[PDB]
RNA sequence: AAGUUGGACAAACUUGGUCAUUUAGAGGAAGUAAAAGUCGUAACAAGGUUUCCGUAGGUGAACCUGCGGAAGGAUCAUUA
RNA sequence: GGAUAGUCGGGGGCAUUCGUAUUCAAUUGUCAGAGGUGAAAUUCUUGGAUUUAUUGAAGACGAACUACUGCGAAAGCAUUUGCCAAGGAUGUUUUCAUUAAUCAAGAACGAAAGUUAGGGGAUCGAAGACGAUCAGAUACCGUCGUAGUCUUAACCAUAAACUAUGCCGACUAGGGAUCGGGCAAUGUUUCUCGACUUGCUCGGCACCUUACGAGAAAUCAAAGUCUUUGGGUUCCGGGGGGAGUAUGGUCGCAAGGCUGAAACUUAAAGGAAUUGACGGAAGGGCACCACAAUGGAGUGGAGCCUGCGGCUUAAU
RNA sequence: AACCAGGACUUUUACCUUGAAAAAAUUAGAGUGUUCAAAGCAGGCAAGUUUUGCUC
RNA sequence: UUCGAUGGUAGGAUAGAGGCCUACCAUGGUUUUAACGGGUAACGGGGAAUUAGGGUUCGAUUCCGGAGAGGGAGCCUGAGAAACGGCUACCACAUCCAAGGAAGGCAGCAGGCGCGCAAAUUACCCAAUCCCGACACGGGGAGGUAGUGACAAGAAAUAACAAUGCAGGGUCUUGUAAUUGGAAUGAGUACAAUGUAAAUACCUUAACGAGGAACAAUUGGAGGGCAAGUCUGGUGCCAGCAGCCGCGGUAAUUCCAGCUCCAAUAGCGUAUAUUAAAGUUGUUGCAGUUAAAAAGCUCGUAGUUGAACU
C-alpha cells in the first residue's frame, strides 16, 4: 500500500540523489528525503544581553547570531520530536504551521 | 496486449501452447502422471494383496483410529494404503484376502483428516462388501 | 515521436493554402532556375540554397514558382549529388564521431551515439537500396565511411 | 502511428457522444470514413457533416444528434461471408432490430441489412447504435 | 504416519449396542402406486398447516 | 539331378561401443507429515538495533556487520 | 529523417584552476588530565596529553547556494576554465518523400558490492582486537584496525536497477505554480540590450480540486474511452509449499549469471478496507487503592486471637 | 482504318458470390399410421362386383 | 554428405518414371514459417461425446484406405502374393520319438490356460445377401438363425372398482382401512393355427389361471450445498463419520438400531477418463501498481502492423 504519493520524498525526472548524514545518529538518508530544519540562534542568552552590553566595548555593538542547518533521518525527527505521525487527511498539508 | 493482426494466427497459436502447460489438469493429463507415477495405470479398480493393518492417527482437530490396511498391489508388487468403508470390519478383513481396491474421489489426494489414503475396499475375497456387515452373505473358506 | 529520443516535438512549418507566387514576385520561373543553379554549381547543400532564395532573394517556395523541386532541378540539369543530402550528412556524422571515438578511447556515451547513427544510417540506406535512388550494391563500410562522405 | 483513422474517428465520436458534445472534429479524413459516416447519417445516426478540403488529408466536423450508444471499429477487419452475418449480428448488435453493421463488401461499403440483400458477403469495418 | 495404534479398541461399540426387533407390517404399494399415493395426499389431508411448515417429518 | 566357382538379397551368432527404460547399491546431502523437550525475537508495535533488496565476510540456529539502494516508514510538511 | 538560426542543459570525454575540512610531520606557550558514554570502561598523558600559532605533505570530497528545479536510454550526473564530439525543445513559405511502431534471436551501456594485476592508500570501515551490558553477549556502544572505499587497464551483469505502473498513435475537466523556446506590450526599470511584470502558444518535471469514467478498495488524467468487451506490437502468470531447489545446457579464472522441473504435501496462502485488542508509539487529561510530602500511622521485628496450605488421625 | 457484332481479356491476387466435380453410412430434415416410439424405406386404392390392375 | 546425401552424364534393373543401383563429374539439399532428434500410455479418416456462438475430448469398434499373421529374410506357381489355413533358412517357444527321424503357428469360427477391474455356445443352417467353381443342382464358422449375460436404446405391468365410524370439506367428496364381497384380470401351465431351412421369439389362440406370503420393487439421503427428523433406545472428542465446511468431552437432528419422509425407479450407488462449470488457457474472452506476473535501459533482424489521395 502506496502510503504517500511521494513514496516519502519529493524526486521527480531523477534517478539518484547524493546522500547526506543525520545528526543526532548520522545516518545515511538521501538529501532529500532527509528532513531539513533552521536554528538561527545568537550568540548569548537573552538574559545575557546585559551582562554582555555592561562589559563590552564598541559602544554597545550588535551581538552576532549563529545560522545552521540541521538534517534529520525519519526515526530521529521523529524521536526529537521536530517531525511528528500526522492523521491521514493531515498529511497531506505540506504548509508549514 | 494480445496481437491483433490478420496474420498473428502463429504468434496466438504459439503463446497458447507455450502457456498452455501452466494448467495443473494439462500438465497432469499431458504428462502421463495417472499411469507411471500413479499406484494405478489409469485404471478404475485393482487387485492387491494385504500386507498388514495401520490405525493411522486423526490430524487436527481429530483423533482417531481410522483401521486402515497396509496392501500389496498384484500387478506391481507396490505397497500403498486402504481404508474399510464398514465398522468394527478389522477383524473381518484378514491379511493375504486378495482385496480389490478403488479410488476414492478427489483423483489422487488424500480423503479427510488422514493422510497417506486415497484407495478403498470394495471387494474383499470375492464376495464384496456391504454383505459381510448385515450378515447377508459370509466369507468362504480358504 | 522521435525516432531515437523521448521528445515527442512538433515543431515544423506550416505551408500556405496558395500554390502561386506573390503577385510582385515576378520570378519568372527562369531566373530563379538559373539563382539555383549557380548555387548548386559550387556545391552547396540543396536545402541550405532553398534557405537562401527564401531568406536573401526572398523567394517563395521554389515549387510554388519554378513548378519543381530544388532536388528534381538540379538532377535535370544534372549536378546531381552521388549520394542523397540526409544520407551524405549522416555519413559525416558518423564519420566525425568515429574520428572523436577512436581519440577518445572513454567515451561510452559518445559509442552509444554512434551505435544510433550507425542504425539510422543502415536504415536510411536499405531505403534508398530499395527505391533505387542508388546502385543496388551500396554496402556501408565502417573502414571505408571517410570514402562515402568524402 | 497512426494505424487506422477509421477507428480514431469512432473513438472520437463515441467520446463526444458521451460528454454529451453536439459537434465533433475528425482528423485526418478518408474514403472509408466518409463512406461510413455516410452510412449512419443514411441510416439517421449522424446529423450534417462537412468535410474541410486543406491541402493535406482533411479534416471533418460532424454534428452529433445523439441517439448513439456506441459506435466502433473491429480490427482486425475479418472476412464475413453470408452465414457469418447472423453470427456477428448476436455478438455485438444489441438485438436483431437495433444497430447496424457495416461490411465493405464487394459492391462497396454498406450496412449488412443491405449487404444480406445484395447477397454479396466482405470485410467487417465496425459498427454503431 | 504415526506408529500409534491400539488394534483391539476397533469395533468396540458395535459388540456392545443391544439387538432390538422389529414390527411386522402390513404391505405397502410401491413404485407409481406410491407417487399415486402421494399425490392423493399432497395438498387436501393435511394438519401441519397454520404457519407453512409443512413438516413431512413430524418431531415431538 | 546332386555338387562347384563367382554376384546380390541377406535371417541369425559371436566382440565392443552408444541410446531409452528398469532393477541394484552401502553411504552422503534436502525438504515435506511429524513423540515431549529444545528455543527470542530474526520478523508481526518505534517487535523493543525502523524494515526490506543486491553484494561480501563472520556466526549452532534464525542471523550480525561493511557498501550502495527502496519505503512496501515511524516523515508527503520549515518559504523565516 | 536531414539541414539551418538563436539558444538551453549539475548530458559525455580529455586537460586544467580553486576550496576548506580530516590525518600526519617539524618547531614553539603551557601544564592535568585528555577521549568516550545515558553511566562507563579501554587507550594515552608532568617524558609535555588536550588546546592554540607557523609551514609542509597525503589522498578523499565539492557543504552553504540545493529547489515536489535541470540533463542523460538507464545506471547516474553539482568547484573554475579551455578543447572535442553530441542531444532535446523552439523558430522556419528549409530539403527527401513513407524512408514508420514493436520487438524472438542477436549486441552496446549497466549503481554498489565482488575479481585480476599496477599505482595510490587521509577519513570511514567487512574480518578482527579489547572494556561495561544482561543470567548468558558472542550483536548493538567506545577506541584501534584488515580486505574494501580512490585511479589505470581487463572481468561480471544484479538491486526495493521503483513511477512496484512496457512502447507507439488518437480523444477525454478546472485552476495555479515551474524549466526551455517563440510571439505581442506607444507596461516598469538598465550604465540596446538585459532584469521585472502581464497575455498567447509548443515541448517537459510536477501540484491542488472533481470524478463524467474506472477499480475489490486503497486510489487513478491514467490504472479513463472494457459485458456498450477489437488502433498496432513485444515480455510475462495460472492456489501456496516443495523451489528459483536438484539435474541438464550455457557465460565467467571465481563468487556467481542465464535457462530451469518432477515426485510429495497442504484447504488454503494473498490483496484492500472496517471494528475491537495490543504497542518498551505520540498527543489531551483523570486518580493517596499513584507519586511527590520534612510526610502521619503502621504491618513485616518479639509474643498472642482468627483464617489459609503442609502434618497427623478415623473424623480432625 | 474505326464503325457495328462475335471468340479470349485477372499482369497477379487475397477477399466475396455462384457453379462444376466429389462414397455411403452419420446429422439436420421431406414424405409415409413399425397399433405410439426407438424403427424401417416402405407404401396407397377398395368396402356394394373382392376386382387377370393402377398410382406415388 | 562413408557404404548416396543434392544435381548432371552414361549404363544396368524394374511392367514402367525415378540416385532404385552402378561408374564418373560438381557440393550440393532441409532448417526459428522449427529442419534433425525424442516421447507417443499414436493405425488414419467418415464419425462420436459436451452443446448459445467459439471451442474441448475421443475414434480399439458394423464403412473406406494401410500393415500383419511369433520375429525378420528368400523364393516357386500364378495376370495379380514377398501369400504364411504355399514353401525354404535362422532365432524364441512347444511337440511324437525304436533316440534314425518327422516336424507347427486360432491377431479366422466356437472352445482352453494365464495376465487380468473388465468381455458369451467346443449350438443350428446355406432359407435370405453375396462370393467362388467346369457350374440352373456344389461349397462358403462370409453371412443368417438361435443360446448366456444386469445396462446400449425404445413402449408400459405392480392394479382399480364400493360399502366404512370419523378429520373434514361442504346433502357433494379424498384418506389409513388388523374387514369383506362382488368386478376388469396378465404373466405363467398347457394341445391348436401363424411364424421359421427346421426351431426360439412375435401376433392371433384349446382351455386353467390372484384376496394377502397375494404373484412383498429397491438404491442413496434427511445440518448446509442438495429434498427430507430438537421423533425414541445404545456408546460418548472414543468407537466413528466425514467428497467440503463440519458433528462426536450424557439432552448426538451428522455415530448404530426402530419409525416416517425425500430424489430415482427395474433401477439406484461407487471408482476412474473426458466435457460443461473454466471469462481458472481468454481469437471471440483473462490478468500484470499493491492478490501470480512489465525484462535495468537502449539498438535492431526474421514476425506482426502499417497516414491520405487515382
Ligand atoms: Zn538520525
Amino acid at each position: 500500500t502506496q502510503k504517500r504519493r511521494n513514496n516519502g520524498r519529493n524526486k521527480h525526472g531523477r534517478g539518484h540523489v547524493k546522500f547526506v548524514r543525520c545528526i543526532n545518529c548520522s545516518r545515511a538518508v538521501p538529501k532529500d528525503k532527509a528532513i531539513k530544519r533552521w536554528t538561527i540562534r545568537n550568540m548569548v542568552e537573552t538574559a545575557a544581553i546585559r551582562d554582555l552590553s555592561e562589559a563590552s566595548v564598541y559602544s554597545e555593538y550588535t551581538i552576532p547570531k549563529l545560522y545552521i542547518k540541521l538534517q534529520y533521518c525519519v526515526s530521529c525527527a521523529i524521536h526529537s520530536r521536530v517531525v511528528r505521525v500526522r492523521s491521514r487527511e493531515g498529511r497531506r498539508i505540506r504548509t508549514p504551521p | 496486449g494480445k496481437p491483433a493482426g490478420l496474420n498473428a494466427a502463429r504468434k496466438l497459436r504459439n503463446h497458447r501452447r507455450e502457456e498452455r502447460w501452466a494448467d495443473a489438469h494439462y500438465k497432469k493429463r499431458l504428462l502421463g502422471t495417472a499411469y507411471k507415477s500413479s499406484p494405478f495405470g489409469g485404471s478404475s479398480h485393482a487387485k492387491g494383496i494385504v500386507v498388514e493393518k495401520i490405525g493411522v492417527e486423526a490430524k487436527q482437530p481429530n483423533s482417531a483410529i481410522r483401521k486402515c490396511v497396509r496392501v500389496q498391489l498384484i500387478k506391481n508388487g507396490k505397497k500403498v494404503t486402504a481404508f474399510v468403508p464398514h465398522d468394527g470390519c478389522l477383524n473381518f478383513v484378514d491379511e493375504n484376502d486378495e482385496v480389490l481396491l478403488s479410488g476414492f474421489g478427489r483423483k489422487g489426494k488424500a480423503k479427510g483428516d488422514i493422510p497417506g489414503v486415497r484407495f478403498k475396499v470394495v471387494k474383499v475375497a470375492g464376495v464384496g462388501l456391504s454383505a459381510l456387515f448385515h450378515e447377508k452373505k459370509e466369507k468362504p473358506r480358504a | 515521436g522521435r525516432m531515437h529520443s523521448k521528445g515527442k516535438g512538433i515543431a515544423s512549418s506550416a505551408l500556405p493554402y496558395v500554390r502561386s507566387p506573390p503577385a510582385w514576385c515576378k520570378a519568372d520561373a527562369d531566373s530563379v532556375v538559373e539563382q539555383i543553379l549557380k548555387f548548386s554549381k559550387k556545391g552547396m547543400s540543396p536545402s541550405q540554397i532553398g534557405v537562401t532564395l527564401r531568406d536573401s532573394h526572398g523567394i517563395p517556395q521554389v515549387r510554388f514558382i519554378t513548378g519543381q523541386k530544388i532536388m528534381r532541378i538540379l538532377k535535370a540539369n544534372g549536378l546531381a549529388p552521388e549520394l542523397p543530402e540526409d544520407l551524405y550528412n549522416l555519413i559525416k556524422k558518423a564519420v566525425s564521431v568515429r574520428k572523436h571515438l577512436e581519440r577518445n578511447r572513454k567515451d561510452k556515451d559518445s559509442k552509444f551515439r554512434l551505435i544510433l547513427i550507425e542504425s539510422r544510417i543502415h536504415r536510411l540506406a536499405r531505403y534508398y537500396r530499395k527505391v533505387g535512388a542508388l546502385p543496388p550494391t551500396w554496402k556501408y563500410e565502417s573502414a571505408t565511411a571517410s570514402a562515402l562522405v568524402a | 502511428v497512426r494505424q487506422s483513422v477509421l477507428a480514431d474517428c469512432l473513438n472520437n465520436i463515441v467520446n463526444a457522444e458521451r460528454r454529451g458534445r453536439r459537434q465533433v472534429l475528425i482528423r485526418p479524413s478518408s474514403k472509408v470514413i466518409v463512406k461510413f459516416l455516410t452510412v449512419m447519417q443514411k441510416h439517421g445516426y449522424i446529423d450534417e457533416f462537412t468535410e474541410i478540403d486543406d491541402h493535406r488529408s482533411g479534416k471533418i466536423v460532424i454534428q452529433l444528434n445523439g441517439r448513439i450508444n456506441k459506435c466502433g471499429v473491429i480490427s482486425p477487419r475479418f472476412n464475413v461471408k453470408l452465414k457469418d452475418i447472423e453470427k456477428w449480428v448476436n455478438q455485438l448488435l444489441p438485438s436483431r432490430q437495433v444497430g447496424v453493421i457495416v461490411l465493405t463488401t464487394s459492391r462497396g461499403i454498406m450496412s449488412h441489412n443491405e449487404a444480406r440483400a445484395k447477397d454479396a458477403g466482405g470485410k467487417i469495418l465496425g459498427f454503431f447504435y | 504416519g504415526k506408529v500409534h495404534g491400539s488394534l483391539a479398541r476397533a469395533g468396540k461399540v458395535k459388540s456392545q449396542t443391544p439387538k432390538v426387533e422389529k414390527q411386522e407390517k402390513p404391505k405397502q404399494p410401491k413404485g407409481r402406486a406410491y407417487k399415486r399415493l402421494l399425490y392423493v395426499r399432497r395438498f387436501v389431508n393435511v394438519t401441519n398447516m397454520v404457519g407453512g411448515k409443512r413438516r413431512m417429518n413430524p418431531s415431538s
